[PDB]
């Protein structure tokens, strides 16, 4: 055979060519046809009014998709069978669901689809309003992570059932149409979804992109609601709302960063910032440096008043949120200063510095209590989720480290007659260390400013891209290094130093500690080739130790440094788009830090009718989303329109109803 | 026909395995629409591969065949019907999804439904794993792996116990594995730690339960290349590794016999080429493979899976800027070599080369040269190799202009090169990196899904019925043919575009 | 403090409510009104040509509704045309152009403005009638007539040559009125390239025409369906020899080149009679190579005895020559790698050496390849050879090649005292040969890189790196400067201070006392790799403020170029990179065509060491070639704007303007 025979494999039983002409009479619009096809279906003939296309397409469903109403009440009325074609009317957006409604296999749809899923899958607030004015009820989805009967039972009997039922449910739920319409707090649904969502996202490692997007559309929806507002009345309503700013702090709590970073809700922050500050913002930056340093220099008789007299005047300066910012940099300032100072020897037993380390300590207890007080307070899944919590955690820890050493030497005991873990000598370098992280605990402080902000927070993001690639040159460089000690550790000599810390380099690859060392160094060039050399005259072993090393130095410096700037480029072509927005989020954060009154001290002095009210908001509350989700409908009714294009079926409707027109007047001369 | 008319043969096949590969002729006209799809996008691929010319057509039409049996999976609504698909054979084997794996259908194999289902037959009888906690789930990863060796002989005594059904899962196989892998290399870095011995027997403490271990190796690696033949086994580039570290472990091995029974003094009057110095460096080298094999791993783990496919796929073009600085290589040597190898000397030194701490005669040779140049990337040679002992200022200052030009040629211009290459790489291939990260988590899932080869390493050393499986299966396409072909008129009705 | 609004220009007159009825009834189609309206105009109770708000008379308002029969009752009443045919031509409709032959700027022509709207049969229609278009003068030309017209408007100067090319450049206007297509093609955009250079101000309209007539030459090619007329086409002489893809290489047609049929074409030619070598495995592939590679001499003497039989065919296939150059050279460069190990025979130390074995080889190789080199400057121009960068490489290394052997053969005459090498002086002509062979071993082994266009794999690539080289050497001039300026500055603090320079075990601070070795300094901190140590920059009796200046200037040129410079250089290769990956494979495709054309003529066969009716008939052919491709190229282009171009506001506008045409039919019917 050198030809292929085509032949139809999955037959069907066709159409008579009287049933496929009564088709083509359903698809153009000849009523006058169809309606005596339809006389003659009621006595016993060949066409009956339940037939089945070879494609699915009953004569119901074609004249749904042509959108000719005449057409539908005409099947209707001769009582052709209702399968699926509400869904079919649904889907295709079609102002016959209410015929559809009113009267009285293959399908394209999945089983577990019901009109209320459907309509609220194609967002059309018309078909959503009439199903809902009708009666109908969306199951309940359980909980993101559980084990009752019913679910493992479903997964048992089918699991793709079971997941698809349960992401067409949140894919109906998460619509904005339905949110705006049946739901009392759309708000607060918007982010009890999108935060349902992005658990279910993580959880469901499959169909992860689907709740991903569902999440985006809560988020997305809320701040087009947010959008909507007119008033600075109304943007108070609704963020002061408890069931202050409530719900700027529950948005931020749902990670918002939409509803946040927006230019009313900005805007409010910037006058809760500045408060009390008419213009500031509109001065000369040269004065505004002088007066921030006239405030910094100004800050312990502030802390003062604040501490004696919190309603005076200068008592009340301290309250303002920027100032008592400026205030906290100031202190925080002082105290680097005082270790630079402490920077800037033949006693076991360390006594303070009369002067210099002496007043260091009430910084030191401050930051402690403060960390404390904060953890206390909000709960610590939120201490572990801030990344400078865990640095300053750990600066104070090496602090109280630091206290208990000094401490201790003092109540126990020349310097280079000392033993290597003396503990003045770990003393020091755990204060060293400390005094490396409390001065890496500035970049916090660009969040502040708009021009450092967002690329601060830009590379704060790629971090855990950057512990991702860490790990793999970490796999490598054991591995090289477990080879090169493998290979090295026959020919270790016992010289005052032992390493490649010193001017003749030797021993690197005889420790495996050495060999971990002497590879990390040789990124930057630190190691020497005489390294790889032995006191014996095996050249063999040199040249393959020098091997190992040219392929390490190759494989970490050529391939693996230049996939890593490849993969910090993708990173940050991937979050510059989206900069402001986080840069903005975490600069609420911070401004809601200061907005409190609890904590207005800073660190060196910080140790030192219901019902009816109720109602009332609840009504003020309502009427403002009343009134925000008439204007998200109109807005989004009037972008659906628009936006939209035109599709081959807008097109295929207007063939159908100039042809309908043209056998209309054909049947009337 | 190609010596009468090339160009009209050409279009000819071209016409024809465009109307072959369409979509609407395959769900129609076959009998087999996946494999039909399969085998059809596998022929446009060799002939894209064979005709240079037409290249991207026979390309489109292997994706869109790819596509078209990844939109027919799509029409699957229920587990039945997914069960029914990939677990079918032509002639719970999952035969139909190691068919489109063998066939290099991602799309396919990284669609959702099938990577729910393979995922219920990884974690078998774990209720709620999925879901668990994480440091919960590494201290039960990590109760699980230090069991390995009790789980194992529960498999060899008794495979009826569920002690011994319990390694018969592929999540707690692939576990045991990595902890077996884990001892491995624990017992390869305890080689190191704590002789004058010409002919050294290997100690008890480490040597020798590392034998059997290599054994074990080499019989797992010799029965998985009998189990599924050649091509697949040289196509993945880890079973290449795995067969150098091997041929090393086994060379080794061989030299330590060989030192024991033969060559039977101090280290260092020993001969260079002495076979228990060789044995050493191999064992060395063998170690750093089976250390650097520890990479395949990472393709289990969501977060650390696609990188390592992404670098995988960088190591293509790293080779293939690596010949372009290998060709500069060898001119700059060759020209280094031809100036300086008239200034060649002795002078009673201990030291010849550039590996120690006076350099000297770096270009007198061309293996020297090369040694020298390669050294100049990272930095490590010193200026003043390029002086001679002689007052010949012009050949020094040739030297000098050659080993700034190749150092420019190299550091400035073809690593940024590289660096901007690989950036455009790495943008291109992060679009598909979770397509290829899934399909070959998948490869890795069902390396653990089969009943042989269950131990690790130190415990490795009809009619009626067919018929009724094709009658199941035809329903089975006829129901996703007609939901397929009824999604093509909704999709292509609704076309945005107005001509 | 309120601005008020007030119309400052006068635009719209409503004057009687006549002229607005008649506005309101032209963009209506309301037929009979217009006509009565029309009869009240020969009355004479209103102005034909009345101006609405958007400047559009009625004719204006007719033609953008595309209508024809009230466009005819307004001519027929004798209404201003007033340049309705270009608005009549911009829409783009045959009727209202055919019923008119029955702002915009005054340089253009129905023909120009037809050929710009590029539509074809209203160009062909308008090609019925005798038309001339202005020759536009050469882009050198600088006569009285071009030193005039631009002195009074070199506005209108430069816009009527843009829209004369631009009317030049459309495809219907190529088809209608040349002889040969492809050709015109060509030559225009090489006249519009060049143009674009000369032209600054106006080079993207100019660049745009160059793309679009080498685009239309691509899908002109594009429509040949046998190889037949494939052959015809590609064989042409404007008066075998290809001489038609030769214009297209030199005119750089590179997605004429890149064709799939062009492509197909060039691999039948390329591969010759070994057609089996694209079917065959990879294996029998490079099993073919090798063997064709280890016997080159043998083939190259068995063509040299007897060229007429069946060895001699073997060679004049273009790969297996290909195949035979490259191993040519290949151990060409075996040799210069054996002369290295051959000279270790204690004659590292005469001052004229006696010529080896080798010495001999690597002459005649060259005196070979020189002889090359000479029939490539004889056979195809001087500019062309100095265009590609392999040609002026192998000149350079074959210049030293020739002062090598020069220098030595006169130390050989000379120089023939036996002593020892460390005796020598620094100039020694024995030296300075050796030091020009070691440049042009150098050369001869980077002369390998141009190997890489006919791989698939490495093509692309290559063709990349030397694409972006310009951005290195463009970054290069920049670092040369900065480089000048801190060496400059270090020079003038550093002159008041056995080894000397960098090139020491310790390099003292001599390297800054002069500008050479101030250069070599700074030239050597580039790598940040520490070749060049800090302690240089430490004056030797201790002046603390001059060594700390130094210091300091030395840590800015070090933060200038390693910090900014090198990454500001990676940045601009991304972007090279990202904007010459999307069409690599057409450049690499015409690279590789190149160097195929380089092998597919006869006149350099061998490898470097061993070295009318008919003219009437074919015009006839390829005119009727010509024609078949004319029409299938018109046939496909008219189905492309027929099937992709998406429908616009005024096709919505002109189905509602006949709504409602047959709505006022309706009614004045009813
Ligand atoms: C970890 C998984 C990801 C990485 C996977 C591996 C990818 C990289 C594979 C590299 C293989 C080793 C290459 C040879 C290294 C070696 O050991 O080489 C070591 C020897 C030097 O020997 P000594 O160290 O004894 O002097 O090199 C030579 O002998 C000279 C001739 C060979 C030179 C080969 C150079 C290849 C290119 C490498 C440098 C590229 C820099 C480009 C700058 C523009
Ligand atoms: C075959 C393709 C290979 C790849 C493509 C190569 C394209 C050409 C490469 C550049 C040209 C050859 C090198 C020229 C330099 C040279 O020969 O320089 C070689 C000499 C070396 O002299 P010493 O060794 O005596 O110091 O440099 C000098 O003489 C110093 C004075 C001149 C300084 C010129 C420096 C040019 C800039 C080069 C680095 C740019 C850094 C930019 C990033 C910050
Ligand atoms: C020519 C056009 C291109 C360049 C345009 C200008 C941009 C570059 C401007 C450079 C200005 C001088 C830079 C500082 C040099 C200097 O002060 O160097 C001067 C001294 C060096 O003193 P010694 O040389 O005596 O040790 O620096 C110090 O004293 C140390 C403390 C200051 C360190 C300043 C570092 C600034 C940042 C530079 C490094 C950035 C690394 C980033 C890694 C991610
Ligand atoms: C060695 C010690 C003394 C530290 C030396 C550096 C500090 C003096 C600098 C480093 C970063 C600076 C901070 C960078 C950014 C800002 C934000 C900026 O303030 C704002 O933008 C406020 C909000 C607004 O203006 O909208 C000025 C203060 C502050 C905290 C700066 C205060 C001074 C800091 C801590
Ligand atoms: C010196 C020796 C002891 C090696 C030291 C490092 C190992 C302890 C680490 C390195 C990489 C780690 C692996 C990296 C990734 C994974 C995947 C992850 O498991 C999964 O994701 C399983 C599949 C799934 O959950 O879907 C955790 C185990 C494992 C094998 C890790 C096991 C522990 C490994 C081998
Ligand atoms: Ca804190
Ligand atoms: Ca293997
Ligand atoms: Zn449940
Ligand atoms: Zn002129």
């Amino acid at each position: 055979r050198d030809r292929i025979p085509l032949r139809i494999v999955r037959a069907e039983s066709e159409l008579s060519p009287s049933e496929k002409a009564y088709l083509n009479a359903v698809e153009k619009g000849d009523y006058a046809s169809v309606k005596k096809s339809l006389e003659e279906a009621e006595i016993y003939f060949k066409i009956n009014i339940n037939c089945i296309d070879p494609l699915g397409r009953t004569a119901l469903l074609i004249a749904i998709e042509n959108e000719n109403l005449e057409l539908i009440e005409l099947l209707l009325s001769f009582n052709v069978y209702v399968g699926d074609a509400l869904l079919h009317a649904i889907r295709k957006e079609v102002v016959g669901a209410v015929e559809l409604l009113l009267n009285h296999q293959f399908s394209e749809f999945t089983p577990d689809i019901t009109p209320i899923i459907l309509a609220a899958h194609t967002n059309n607030y018309e078909i959503i309003k009439l199903l809902v004015q009708k009666g109908v009820s969306v199951p309940r989805p359980h909980e993101v992570r559980c084990n009752c009967v019913e679910c493992v039972s479903s997964s048992d009997v089918d699991s793709l059932r079971h997941s698809r039922s349960r992401l067409n449910i949140y894919k109906a739920l998460a619509s904005p149409s339905l949110i705006a319409l049946s739901s009392e707090d759309p708000f607060l649904t918007a982010f009890q979804l999108s935060w349902e969502l992005q658990e279910l996202s993580k959880v469901e490692n499959e169909f992860k992109s689907e709740y991903e997007e569902l999440s985006r559309q809560c988020k997305q929806f809320a701040k087009d609601l947010l959008d909507q507002t007119r008033s600075s009345r109304e943007l108070e309503i609704i963020l002061n709302y408890r069931d202050d700013l409530a719900r700027l702090k529950l948005a931020i709590k749902y990670r918002q960063k939409e509803f946040v970073a927006q230019p009313n809700c900005q805007q409010l922050l910037a006058s809760r910032w500045y408060d009390e500050f008419p213009g500031w913002r509109r001065r000369h930056w040269a004065v505004k440096m002088v007066t921030c340093f006239i405030i910094g220099l100004l800050f312990p008789v502030f802390s003062v008043c604040y501490l004696i007299a919190p309603k005076s005047p200068l008592g009340l300066f301290i309250r303002k949120p920027f100032i008592k910012f400026i205030c906290h940099t100031a202190s925080y300032l002082t105290f680097l200063f005082l270790l630079l100072l402490a920077s800037q020897d033949l006693n076991r037993q360390g006594p303070p510095p009369t002067i210099v380390e002496w007043m260091i300590l009430p910084w030191v207890l401050g930051f402690i209590w403060g960390e404390i007080k904060q953890m206390w307070d909000g709960g610590l899944q939120d201490y572990i989720h801030d990344w400078w919590n865990l640095m300053d955690f750990v600066m104070n820890s090496l602090y109280l480290a630091t206290i208990s050493l000094k401490i201790v030497a003092f109540v126990k005991y020349p310097r280079e007659s000392w033993d290597m873990w003396h503990p003045t000598l770990v003393a020091e370098a755990l204060f060293a260390i400390a005094n490396i992280f409390s001065s890496l605990r500035l970049i916090s402080l660009f969040t502040a400013n708009s021009h450092l902000g967002p690329l601060q927070i830009s590379l704060g993001r790629m971090l855990l891209d950057i512990l991702k690639f860490l790990f793999i040159y970490c796999l490598v460089l054991l591995a090289f290094a477990n080879g090169l000690n493998q290979l090295y550790f026959y020919y270790e000599e016992t010289l005052t130093c032992k390493g490649i810390r010193c001017e003749k380099q030797n021993n690197a690859f005889s420790t495996l500690f050495e060999t971990l060392q002497s590879l990390f160094w040789s990124i930057f060039g630190l190691i020497n080739l005489y390294v790889t050399n032995v006191k014996a005259q095996h050249e063999f072993t040199e040249f393959v130790g020098a091997t190992m090393f040219g392929t390490y130095n190759v494989i970490s410096l050529v391939v693996l440094l230049n996939m890593l700037i490849a993969m910090m480029n993708n990173s940050y072509q991937l979050i510059a788009d989206h900069a402001d927005i986080e840069w903005k989020f975490a600069r609420t954060k911070l401004w809601m830090s200061y907005f409190e009154e609890g904590g207005t001290l800073p660190t060196p002095f910080n140790v030192i009718r219901r019902a009816a009210d109720n109602l009332r908001r609840h009504h003020q509350y309502q009427e403002v989303m009343r009134n925000l989700v008439k204007r998200y409908v109109a807005a989004m009714i009037r972008d659906a329109k628009t936006e939209e294009g035109l599709t081959e079926e807008n097109f295929k409707e207007l063939k159908q109803d100039i042809s309908s027109f043209r056998f209309e007047v054909l049947g009337l001369l | 026909s190609s010596d009468v008319d090339s160009l009209r043969h050409s279009r000819s096949r071209l016409n024809i395995y465009k109307a072959l590969a369409s979509p609407s002729l395959i769900a129609l006209s076959s009998e087999d629409p996946f494999l039909t799809a399969f085998q059809l996008s596998w022929e446009l691929q060799e002939l894209s591969k064979v005709e240079n010319e037409f290249k991207s057509e026979y390309e489109e039409l292997s994706r869109q065949c790819k596509q078209f049996a990844k939109d027919l999976l799509d029409q699957t609504r229920s587990s039945r019907e997914l069960e029914i698909i990939l677990n079918y054979r032509d002639d719970n084997d999952l035969a139909r999804l190691k068919l489109a794996i063998k066939y290099r259908q991602k799309e396919f194999v990284a669609q959702p439904n099938c990577q729910q289902l393979l995922a219920s037959r990884w974690y078998d009888e774990f209720p709620g794993w999925r879901r668990r906690h994480w440091a919960v789930k590494m201290v039960t990863c990590f109760i699980i792996g230090l069991l390995f060796p009790v789980f194992s002989v529960c498999y060899l005594i008794a495979p009826k116990s569920p002690l011994g059904l319990f390694i018969r899962k592929p999540f707690i196989k692939f576990i045991c594995h990595t902890a077996s892998y884990l001892t491995f290399l624990f017992l390869l870095l305890l080689a190191s730690q704590h002789d004058l011995n010409r002919q050294g027997p290997p100690p008890t403490i480490v040597e020798w339960m590392i034998l059997p271990w290599v054994l074990g190796f080499i019989w797992g690696e010799i029965k998985q290349m009998w189990d599924g033949g050649l091509q697949d086994y040289i196509h993945d580039w880890w079973n290449l590794m795995d067969f150098v570290m091997n041929s090393l472990y086994l060379a080794t091995i061989s030299l330590k016999i060989v030192a024991f029974v033969k060559y039977s003094n101090p280290r260092e009057s020993w001969d260079m080429w002495h076979p228990t110095l060789v044995a050493e460096a191999l064992f060395a080298i063998a170690n750093i493979f089976s250390s650097l094999r520890l990479i395949s791993l990472f393709t289990a783990n969501s977060h650390l899976g696609p990188l390592q496919i992404s670098l995988g796929r960088m190591l293509l073009d790293i080779l293939k800027f690596l010949f372009i600085y290998c060709l500069v290589l060898l001119a700059f040597a060759n020209g280094l070599n031809q100036l300086y190898f008239y200034y060649e000397e002795t002078k009673g030194l201990t030291c010849k080369g550039i590996r120690c701490e006076k350099q000297n005669n770096a270009f007198s040779t061309l293996f020297e040269t090369l040694q020298s140049l390669f050294w100049s990337i990272f930095g490590l040679i010193n200026l003043y190799v390029t002086n001679v002992k002689a007052q010949h200022e012009f050949t020094e200052f040739v030297g000098a202009t050659m080993f700034g030009t190749y150092n420019v040629i190299s550091l400035v211009v073809l690593l940024n090169m590289l660096i901007a290459m690989m950036n455009n790489s790495y943008q291109l291939i992060a679009d598909h990196a979770d397509i290829e990260w899934k399909f070959a988590r998948t490869k890795l899932w069902m390396s653990y899904f089969e009943e042989g080869g269950t131990l690790p390493t130190p415990f490795n050393v009809r009619a009626a019925d067919n018929l009724r499986r094709h009658h199941q299966y035809q329903e089975v396409m006829r129901n996703l043919v007609k939901r397929y072909v009824a999604a093509m008129i909704r999709d292509a009705k609704t076309e945005e575009g107005l001509t | 403090e309120v601005m008020a609004l007030k119309d400052v220009r006068e635009v719209k007159e409503e004057n009687t409510l006549n002229e607005k009825l008649f506005l309101l009834a032209c963009d209506k189609g309301d037929y009979y009104m217009v006509k009565k309206i029309l009869e009240e105009n020969s009355s004479g109770d209103l102005n034909i040509n009345c101006v609405d708000v958007l400047g559009r008379n009625a004719v204006t308002i007719t033609i953008e509704n595309e209508n024809l029969d009230i466009l005819q009752l307004l001519l027929d009443y004798g209404c201003q045309s007033a340049d309705a045919l270009l608005v009549a031509i911009d829409s783009e409709v045959v009727g209202a152009v055919d019923i008119l032959l029955n702002s915009t700027t005054m340089d253009v022509a129905p023909v120009i403005l037809a050929a710009h709207r590029n539509n074809y049969e209203i160009l062909t229609m308008l090609l019925k009638q005798d038309v001339s278009l202005p020759k536009p003068h050469a882009v050198g030309c600088e006569c009285t007539l071009c030193s005039a017209k631009n002195k009074k408007d070199s506005l209108r100067h430069s816009r009527f040559r843009l829209d004369i090319y631009r009317c030049l450049a459309s495809p219907a206007l190529i088809m209608l009125t040349e002889e040969d297509p492809i050709l015109r093609a060509f030559e225009l955009s090489a006249d519009l390239k060049e143009l674009s250079l000369v032209e600054v101000e106006f080079r993207n309209d100019y660049e745009e025409l160059a793309r679009q007539c080498k685009m239309f030459a691509k899908d002109l090619l594009a429509q040949a369906r046998n190889s037949r007329e494939l052959e015809v086409i590609l064989n042409h002489t404007s008066s075998m020899n290809l001489s038609r893809l030769k214009l297209a290489i030199k005119y750089n047609q590179k997605e004429f080149v890149s064709q799939s049929n062009c492509q197909q074409f060039l691999n039948t030619v390329w591969f010759g009679q070994m057609s089996g070598y694209r079917r065959k495995p990879t294996c029998k592939k490079i099993m073919t190579v090798l063997t064709v590679g280890i016997f080159w001499p043998v083939l190259s003497l068995c063509y040299l005895i007897a060229p007429k039989s069946q060895f001699g065919r073997i060679i004049h296939t273009p790969f297996m020559k290909f195949i035979i150059h490259g191993a040519s050279y290949f151990t060409f460069l075996l040799l210069l790698n054996l002369y290295s190990l051959v000279y270790n025979e204690d004659k590292k130390n005469t001052m004229g050496p006696a010529l080896e074995r080798i010495d001999y080889l690597l002459i005649l190789w060259i005196i070979g390849m020189i002889w090359s080199d000479i029939k490539r400057l004889w056979y195809e121009g001087l500019e062309d050879f100095l265009e590609e960068s392999r040609n002026q490489l192998s000149f350079v290394m074959n210049s030293l090649y020739l002062a090598t052997f020069a220098l030595k053969v006169v130390a050989h005459n000379k120089f023939h005292d036996f002593a020892d090498r460390k005796d020598w002086d620094a100039f020694h002509p024995t030296l300075v040969a050796e030091g020009l062979f070691a440049f042009a071993n150098v050369l001869s082994y980077l002369r390998l890189f141009f190997m890489y266009t006919t791989s698939s794999i490495l093509g692309p690539l290559q063709i990349s790196m030397g694409q972006m080289l310009q951005d290195f050497g463009k970054f290069l001039g920049m670092f040369l400067l900065v480089l000048f300026s801190f060496t400059i500055g270090l020079t003038q603090l550093y002159d008041k201070g056995d080894c000397v320079g960098i090139f020491c075990e310790q390099q003292s601070n001599d390297t800054f006392h002069s500008f050479i070795g101030t250069c070599f300094a700074l030239f050597w901190y580039i790598f940040s790799l520490a070749h060049v140590a800090i302690f240089v920059t430490r004056f030797s009796y201790g002046e603390e403020l001059q060594s700390f200046v130094g210091a300091v200037i030395v840590g800015t040129y070090n933060v200038v170029v390693v910090i900014v410079l090198t990454k500001l250089l990676v940045a601009m290769l991304h972007k090279s990179f990202q904007l010459i990956a999307n069409h690599e494979d057409k450049e690499w495709k015409f690279a590789r065509a190149k160097l195929w054309l380089s092998y597919f003529d006869d006149k350099c066969t061998l490898p470097p060491p061993f070295n009318r009716n008919l003219k009437q008939k074919r015009d006839e052919n390829y005119q009727k070639v010509m024609c078949c491709l004319v029409h299938r190229y018109l046939t496909s282009m008219r189905q492309k704007m027929q099937s992709t171009d998406q429908a616009t506001v005024e096709n919505l506008n002109e189905l509602r303007q006949d709504l409602s045409k047959f709505r006022n039919e309706i009614r004045d019917l009813l």
